[PDB]
């Protein structure tokens, strides 16, 4: 009862930026925490970056901190992801995530405690 | 203020607030409240011993003030009882 969709993906030089952004429609008042991920081929999905329902916490992993900021806009229903300084590493397709766990302030961290995917985006990043 | 209580656990949450990491979970007792910790498993029957907080923020949407109560488990403790 939930759909997630991102756009903002595509390819940009090393040390360029993309703003990424998902749009959640459907039961709304349903989601939380909102997160985006990243998968790499043949490689597990891992978290970028989260944020919690009112957007007062913000989590990162540790090789996008001062790179790449997440907000959200809960009068829109949606969550964007900032990113600078760009590099090779950073390629995958880039995904939004929403969280059901009903809490305002603290934001999810678990990849698979996240319950609505969206479809994913393409991000390159040439050398 | 502190409070006793038992029931379900219908969701768990490892989170992360304030430079800490979390662990929450959603006690159904049908009302739900969550447990703030700072073996339980989904579906285990628990007891809980913590202080109950009111935990009031104000709205993005709305600004008005309501409470997001937990309770507080650091003295506390939550054990499998099912
Ligand atoms: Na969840």
């Amino acid at each position: 009862q939930v759909q997630l969709q991102e756009s903002g993906g595509g390819l940009v030089q090393a040390g360029g930026s993309l703003r990424l952004s998902c749009a959640a429609s459907g039961r709304t008042s349903s989601l939380y925490s909102m997160g985006w991920f990243r998968q790499a081929p043949g490689k597990e999905r891992e978290f970028v970056a989260a944020i919690s329902r009112n957007g007062a916490n913000t989590y990162y992993t540790d090789s996008v901190k001062g790179r790449f900021t997440i907000s959200r806009d809960n009068a829109k229903n949606t969550v964007e992801l900032q990113m600078n300084s760009l590099k090779p590493e950073d390629t995958a397709v880039y995904y939004c995530a929403a969280d059901r766990f009903p809490t305002m302030e603290v934001v999810t961290i678990m990849t698979n405690e996240y319950d609505y995917w969206g479809q994913g985006t393409q991000v390159t990043v040439s050398s | 203020s502190n409070a006793l209580m038992i029931g379900r656990i219908a969701d768990v949450q490892h989170g992360f607030l304030g430079a800490m990491t979390v662990t929450q979970y959603v006690l159904e007792v049908k009302e739900f409240i969550v447990i703030r910790c700072m073996q339980v498993k989904l579906g285990s029957r628990v007891l809980v011993q913590g202080t109950l907080r009111m935990n009031r923020h104000v709205d993005d949407v709305s600004k008005r003030l309501h409470a997001y109560p937990f309770i507080q488990v650091v003295l506390g403790y939550v054990k499998v009882v099912g």
